[PDB]
Order: structure tokens, then C-alpha cells, then sequence
């Protein structure tokens, strides 16, 4: 409950186009959004 | 634009489908399989290529890259005895393109 | 869990019109985009209108734009999409489906939307002349 | 005819979400697009 | 190949709804994302 591994949905170009990108965060940086579900 | 789907697949109980959603530099747009069963309406099973939703069985998952955009099943069972259809939005040609399907064995 | 019904189809003739009452309910149309596909049998899906919540990005398909329109009400939560000219090859049952209506937004390239169907009617029937 | 009250949606904390809102304009403030649309 | 006419969609006032607009540009300012496409 320390490290949270996960990837979120962005686009850099290709506007009609989505491609997700996985990224390493501690837990306190990102809090709880609601299941399994995370926000900056 | 178009698609290029199969005609048709057979697989056989306990082997795995390679169905295949054919598009010109398709890597570039998201695909979007559906089930299509005979006698009610189609439900929707992969959704960016990766995504999942829910109610679903598991094991069902896609690739999309390159010229071909291929859809992966697992212990096929005769449940899954349909067609598949891909759905891909353009916009430079303004229109949704569904592909013509894939019968299965 | 929604559910989407349709009513109002019955024998036809080309260039005669119908009109097609499919209400819905479970998810609020203020923020849901509505589709329209037909299927032929032996033949593949095929793209007929598309609607906004109140209007833009209507877009019709190439081979069906000549004297088609959709329209949306808030009031009563419902939509129709009335035939009109009927030709000899446009006979299939016409399907309504729900979308996400997923969209994302860049200061620099705007708003976009994607379009993809969720959820799925019953199913509608057409038998011209 | 001199005050509207309407709603619009824009961006919101998250960019993927929508949110519908409500606000009042004065009449002069906003211009019709034309029946019932207005913008700034 | 000195000169290519094309065309791109661009946002307008409105920001949700986009136009098409027409535009000429020298072969060498662009570059070919790849068939007929083409970015800065
Ligand atoms: C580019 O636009 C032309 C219209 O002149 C169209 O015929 C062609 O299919 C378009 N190309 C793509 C890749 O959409
Ligand atoms: C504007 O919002 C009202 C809110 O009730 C709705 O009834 C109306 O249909 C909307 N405008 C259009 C063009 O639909
Ligand atoms: C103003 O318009 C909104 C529509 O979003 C409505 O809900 C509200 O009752 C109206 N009146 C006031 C005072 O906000």
C-alpha cells in the first residue's frame, strides 16, 4: 500500500485516436475517486 | 475507407480464433468488436482495443497494430457461435465502416 | 442495466413514409448520443444517422443522406427517425443503440468525440411494398 | 427578455467528464446563433 | 512535387464544432506521416 503501478488513457497526437501509457505513483500521491478507480 | 474482414473461420472446440478486423493503417484508429448472435441484438465485448466491460467472459482480448487488427479468444466453446464485426470511426472520410463479418464453424 | 424499446414498423411502399417510436429509459439522453445501424440479412452492419444532444456533429452516412433527419426531444425522453422514400434495396432491420458518448479536451486541438455503441434495442422490421 | 437563465457544459476537474451547468446572462450580454441558442 | 493543396479540420468559434478549411504548402514544409497523409 505503498506503490501503485498503472496506466492511464492520453492522447499526444491523433486526436480521434486513444493509446494509454504506464506510469509508477506512490498511494498518497494519487486518492481514491470514488473501486480500483485513482485521481491525481 | 473500408474494412477487409475474413469471409469466414473455422475452430475447432479447444483451439483458439485468430479473427482478424482488416483496415488500411488501422493502427491509427480504434477498433471496437461486437458479437452479432442470431435472433437478439449485438453486445458489445472490447472496446480501445484493450478495455474490457463488464459482464463479460474473461479471457477476451484484442491487439491493434500494424495493417491488421486481430481479436484473441480462448477455449472457444459453441457458445461464442456467431459472427464478429469491428467498428472503426473516421473522421477525414466522416463515416462509420462496419466489416462485412466472419462466419464461424 | 438499460433497456431500450422499439415500435411502429409494419408493412411499407416505397415512397411512402413510416413513423418509428423507440423510447428508452435508464440512462439520461442530456448527455448520451444516440446511433441508428441496419441489418440486412447474410449482410454486414451498416451505418445510418447519428445524433447530438441538441444539435451538430448529426452527421449521416453517404448513402443515406437525401431526405433523412432525426430529431430529439428533452421533454419526453424518446427519439424517432421517420422514413421517407423508401427505395428497393434499404430493407433490413434498423437497430437504435446507446453511447457513452466519451469525449476529451486539449487547449490546443479542442474538444473531440468518440462514438461507439454501448447499448442495444430489441430491433425494429421494414418489408418494402 | 432582459435576463436568460440556461444551461451549457464546459471542462471540468477531470478532462474525459462532462458536467451540465446553469447559468444567468443579461440579454445584450449574449448573441443568438440564428431559435432558443445564444453564445457570448 | 513544388507546391500541395490540402485541406485540414480547424476549431471555429464555436469550440466544439470544427469547419474543413483549404490550404496550399511547399513539399518540404510538411512530411509524410506514413498514404496521403502528411503533419508539419
Ligand atoms: C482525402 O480526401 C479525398 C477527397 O478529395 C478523398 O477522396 C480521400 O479518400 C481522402 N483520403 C483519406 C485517407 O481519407
Ligand atoms: C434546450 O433545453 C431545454 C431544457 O428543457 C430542452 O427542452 C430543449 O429541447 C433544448 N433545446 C433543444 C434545441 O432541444
Ligand atoms: C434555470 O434553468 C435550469 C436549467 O438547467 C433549471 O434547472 C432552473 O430551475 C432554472 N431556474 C433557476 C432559478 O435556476
Amino acid at each position: 500500500e505503498e506503490i501503485k503501478n498503472c496506466s492511464f488513457k492520453a492522447t499526444t497526437e491523433l486526436r480521434d485516436k486513444k493509446r494509454r501509457e504506464y506510469a509508477l505513483f506512490y498511494r498518497l500521491d494519487i486518492v481514491p475517486l470514488s473501486n480500483s478507480e485513482y485521481r491525481l | 475507407y473500408v474494412l477487409t474482414q475474413p469471409p469466414s473461420v473455422s475452430v475447432a472446440p479447444g483451439k483458439t480464433a485468430r479473427i482478424t478486423c482488416g483496415g488500411n493503417n488501422i493502427a491509427n484508429k480504434n477498433v471496437h468488436w461486437y458479437q452479432q448472435k442470431p435472433g437478439q441484438a449485438p453486445v458489445l465485448v472490447i472496446y480501445y482495443d484493450d478495455d474490457r466491460p463488464s459482464g463479460i467472459p474473461d479471457r477476451f482480448s484484442g491487439s491493434n497494430s500494424g495493417n491488421t487488427a486481430t481479436l484473441t479468444i480462448s477455449r472457444v466453446e459453441a457458445g461464442d457461435e456467431a459472427d464478429y464485426y469491428c467498428q472503426v470511426w473516421d473522421s477525414n472520410s466522416d463515416h462509420v465502416v462496419f466489416g462485412g463479418g466472419t462466419q464461424l464453424t | 442495466e438499460v433497456q431500450l424499446v422499439e415500435s411502429g414498423g409494419n408493412v411499407v411502399q416505397p415512397g411512402g413514409s413510416l413513423r418509428l417510436s423507440c423510447t428508452a429509459s435508464g440512462f439520461s439522453f442530456d448527455d448520451s448520443t444516440m446511433h441508428w445501424v441496419r441489418q440486412a440479412p447474410g449482410k454486414g452492419l451498416q451505418w445510418v444517422s447519428l445524433i447530438s444532444w441538441n444539435g451538430g456533429r448529426t452527421y449521416y452516412a453517404d448513402s443515406v443522406k437525401g431526405r433523412f433527419t432525426i430529431s430529439r426531444d428533452n421533454s419526453k425522453n424518446s427519439l424517432y427517425l421517420q422514413m421517407n422514400s423508401l427505395k428497393t434495396e434499404d430493407t433490413a432491420f434498423y437497430f437504435c443503440a446507446k453511447d457513452k458518448g466519451d469525449s476529451d479536451y486539449d487547449y490546443n486541438l479542442g474538444y473531440s468525440y468518440f462514438y461507439y455503441m454501448d447499448g442495444w434495442g430489441k430491433g425494429t422490421t421494414v418489408t418494402v411494398s
